[PDB]
């Protein structure tokens, strides 16, 4: 049963999630994300370290990219 | 055909290894082990097919990804081997590992760049090219988003698990190899790459020849707990779906099996291993 969507501006940059089985984009550009057994996700930016949500995906990706654009 | 505790190198040692590290770099063939990863990280998933991670067969993966990398450094300097970071001794910023002699520091605050040593951006010789986002340049934060590495009493306690895999196997596992790779427990392989930060947290971990010291003892993790269990040994031995079984071959070698990788000794010894 997958998560649900969302939407905001975090860090001055965009944020989105929605399930597809889940993508999401930081400012448009899509952010390989996985979802681990236990519920938690990552994101190929933060490969090693599990967070609760896809949105906790998608924040840590913006904490991590230092305001860098993603690439696909 | 020795790997040796990084700590150990000799002045010498450091520099060939960093040249043929470069020289790889330079003829292109360095990032392909990059995209290699990548790819497969990307890949491995928990509720299907998983292979170089999350799986039973990380530990072997990794040691003949390590293999293919020791090979190439070898075709350049056969004198090369891998040195390993024993990260549970070894814990700080002042290691010698992160000399500006072997593999430099940590990254500047701003934007995490590393700014000396041999791989810094500002050589002209480590441009970050198979990469997630803009930045071409190599980031580390040591100690930035976890504090602390793991240490020997941590170590030891999953040394101490004597069954090798269990099902499901995959990130939700008891048993060593997850709790090796960390997805489970005080977490020894995943922290690793989450203290060193930059590059070394994503799925193009690669990207920082730390990358090899880390899996190079890792990989010696694993030999030291089949020595403290001999009597245990790689599962499944047959018939799992998704998961790569004791005589199954492996992507994307496909003509090796885990059964032609658990003996280290068949391809390199350590300068140090415990008899059991
Ligand atoms: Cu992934
Ligand atoms: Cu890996
Ligand atoms: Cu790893
Ligand atoms: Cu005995």
């Amino acid at each position: 049963a997958a998560p649900e969507s969302f939407d905001e501006v975090y860090k001055g940059r965009r944020i989105q999630g929605r399930p597809a089985g889940y993508e999401v984009f930081v400012d448009g550009v899509q952010l390989h994300v996985m979802r681990n057994a236990d519920g938690s996700w990552i994101s190929v930016v933060s490969h090693y370290d599990p967070v609760p949500t896809p949105r906790a995906a998608a924040r840590a990706a913006v904490d991590e990219l230092q305001g860098a654009p993603l690439l696909p | 055909t020795v790997r040796k505790n990084q700590a150990t190198l000799t002045a010498d040692e450091k520099r060939r290894f960093v040249a043929a590290v470069l020289e790889l770099k330079r003829s292109g063939r360095y990032d392909e082990f990059v995209r290699t990863h990548n790819e497969f990280i990307m890949s491995d998933t928990d509720s299907g097919e998983r292979t170089g991670h999350r799986s039973p067969s990380f530990l072997p993966w990794h040691r003949r990804f390590l293999l293919d990398f020791e090979q190439a450094l070898q075709s350049v300097d056969s004198s090369v081997t891998l040195p390993y970071w024993d990260w549970s001794a070894d814990r700080t910023v002042r290691a010698s590992l992160w000399a500006p002699d072997f593999l430099g520091g940590t990254g500047r605050s701003t934007d995490g760049r590393v700014m000396d040593g041999p791989f810094a951006a500002s050589t002209g010789n480590w441009p970050i090219n198979v990469r997630v986002d803009s930045r071409t340049y190599l980031r580390r934060s040591l100690g930035g988003s976890v504090a602390e590495l793991p240490t020997r009493a941590e170590v030891e306690s999953v040394l101490a698990i004597s069954a090798y895999d269990l099902p499901p196997y995959n990130s939700a596992s008891e048993g060593f190899r997850n709790h090796l790779e960390g997805w489970r427990g005080v977490n020894l392989h995943n922290r690793v790459h989450v203290w060193v930060g930059g590059q070394m947290a994503t799925g193009v971990s690669p990207n920082d020849p730390v990358f090899w010291l880390h899996h190079a003892y890792v990989d010696k993790l694993w030999a030291e707990w089949q020595r403290r269990h001999p009597d245990s040994a790689y599962v499944p031995t047959g018939g799992t779906p998704d998961v790569v079984d004791l005589n199954e071959t492996m992507k994307p070698w496909n003509t090796v099996r885990p059964a032609d990788l658990l003996d280290h000794t068949a391809y390199y010894t350590f300068d140090a291993l415990e008899h059991h």
